[PDB]
DNA sequence: ACTAGTAAAAGTACTTGAGCTTGAT
RNA sequence: CAUAAAGACCAGGC
DNA sequence: ATCAAGCTCAAGTACTTAAGCCTGGTCTATACTAGT
């Protein structure tokens, strides 16, 4: 995200970037929230 | 019809006579043992298009230890009461210079009138009851123990000879029917005297807030 | 029968699906078409052997939405333990309800 | 019943089609790593940590659609799909 | 071709919905 | 002495 | 005669919850795509 705000991106790519950054800092604290399809690493096993 | 309604008016009136008898006012003994026929011959036979109107049932009583303190008992005519009737009764209380009042509501209230009863707090404190609630004295029931309201010196020896603070007592909220039977505001301690099967008698205390 | 048949339709469908996905890339060039190299053989074999080997009656990448407890290990203490284990029914109602 | 009742792969100018016709079952046979067949015993399957499974073969026919007044179908026999325990 | 990236009740808490009372008129 | 991971499911004992 | 302001009661839609301790077993790390 940092290089794509220092290179002047299309500003609608950034929405799909801050959206996924929101998901990746918001799953690590609370994974089992209702809605928001879960994160998983291997064998379909969701994270702790 | 009308015999059930005058039965209700007798039983409500008797309940209010024990109520202000228990709050600490001056009540003659003749209207406490008032049989239905003395009511029926004094105030009238039927309230259906009749002589007990729900007007001329009002009761004005006076305190024992001070002759200034009086309390008025209003029996409103219309079923649900607005603000205008509360301004009528508050006007009569304004010109007659009386502070305490009861409003035995027939069917129910309106919430802006209730906000018009809680807003005059430091002067003109009015209380709201219901006809369905006043047909039995809850203090004489099997489960309800003896409540005795405590003066300020006695609260000082409670909080001084147990070495408590004031918040460290058990509590009671001022919306149960017994603390509305005694008319208790926030900050006052009721004493409850109940008989037990381990010691014989137990005295506990409650802070009203 | 009616468990390995249900297990077999879902891997005949999948093998025909990668027959299509191998078929479309080899037809845009218009060269020819082949099937002895189109058929990936690990689908049916590793799928039946997988869901018999571990119990979870489904796929490997959906290993938590599956009804486990089918295809378990045969019991060999006494001969009537074995004859009871080969003759056993089971109902899929959950085992914490009351 | 499963290999018969399957949707075909109609897809396109020339186009290639294939259909599955009849299925054939062998008894279990061990294919050793050097590429040798032998019928394997269940005790051999227990002791060596093997699988007691049998390979599966099927027929495939193939049709071309180009409308060059020539319909050349090519028939196949015994095409290896997989192994059934 | 070989091998490394890779997408059952049951309690409460919050929201909307309909209708009331009341000051304005 | 030191090193034998960890998760998922299953069948059991009181 | 209707018209907003403010408020109460009722129904609709999610979140959170289910005994303790102990002993053995088998299986699994992703099948698929681009670097190299």
């Amino acid at each position: 995200l940092r290089r794509n705000e220092q290179n002047g991106a299309a500003a609608h790519v950034i929405a799909e970037d801050v959206k996924l950054l929101q998901f990746h800092v918001a799953t690590m604290v609370d994974n089992e929230l209702p809605g928001l399809p879960r994160a998983m690493q291997k064998s379909g096993r969701p994270l702790k | 019809d009308d015999e059930e309604e005058t039965y209700r008016l007798w039983k409500i009136r008797k309940t209010i006579m024990q109520l202000c008898h228990d709050r600490g006012y001056l009540v003659t003994q003749d209207e406490l043992d008032q049989t239905l026929e003395e009511f029926k011959a004094q105030f009238g036979d039927k309230p259906s298009e009749g002589r007990p109107r729900r007007t001329d049932l009002t009761v004005l009583v006076a305190h024992n230890d001070d002759p200034t303190d009086q309390m008025f008992v209003f029996f409103p005519e219309e079923p649900k009461v607005g603000i205008k009737t509360i301004k009528v009764y508050c006007q009569r209380m304004q010109e007659e210079n009386i502070t305490r009042a009861l409003i035995v509501v027939q069917q129910g209230m309106t919430p802006s009138a209730k906000q018009s009863l809680v807003d005059m707090a430091p002067k003109y404190i009015l209380e709201q009851f219901l006809q369905q609630e006043l047909l039995i004295n809850i203090t004489e029931h099997e489960l309800v123990p003896e409540h005795v309201v405590m003066t300020k010196e006695e609260v000082t020896e409670l909080l001084a000879r147990y070495k408590l603070r004031e918040n460290q007592l058990p509590r009671i909220q001022a919306g149960d029917p017994v603390a509305r039977y005694f008319g208790i505001k926030r900050g006052q301690v009721v004493k409850i005297i109940r008989p037990s099967e381990t010691a014989g008698r137990y005295i506990t205390y409650r802070l009203v807030q | 029968g009616p468990l390995l048949a249900f297990l077999f339709r879902g891997m005949f469908k999948n093998l025909l699906k990668e027959v299509r996905i191998y078929a479309q890339k080899f037809i845009d060039r218009g060269k020819d078409f082949n099937l002895e190299l189109a058929i990936k053989t690990r689908i049916i074999s590793d799928g039946l052997k997988y869901s018999l080997a571990t119990g979870n009656w489904g796929d490997q990448k959906k290993a938590h939405q599956a009804r486990a407890g089918v295809s378990q290990v045969l019991n060999r203490l006494t001969f009537a333990s074995t004859l009871s284990h080969l003759r056993r029914l089971n109902s899929p109602i959950g085992r914490d309800g009351k | 019943r499963i290999v018969e009742d399957a949707p075909p792969i109609d897809l396109q100018p020339p186009r290639y089609l294939l259909k599955f016709e009849q299925i054939y079952l062998s008894k279990p046979t061990h294919w050793e790593r050097d590429g040798a067949p032998s019928p394997m015993m269940p005790n051999e399957a227990r002791l060596r940590n093997l699988t007691y499974s049998a390979p599966l073969y099927v027929d495939i026919t193939k049709t071309v659609i180009k409308e060059g007044e020539e319909q050349l179908q090519t028939q196949h026999q015994k095409t290896f799909i997989g192994k059934i325990p």
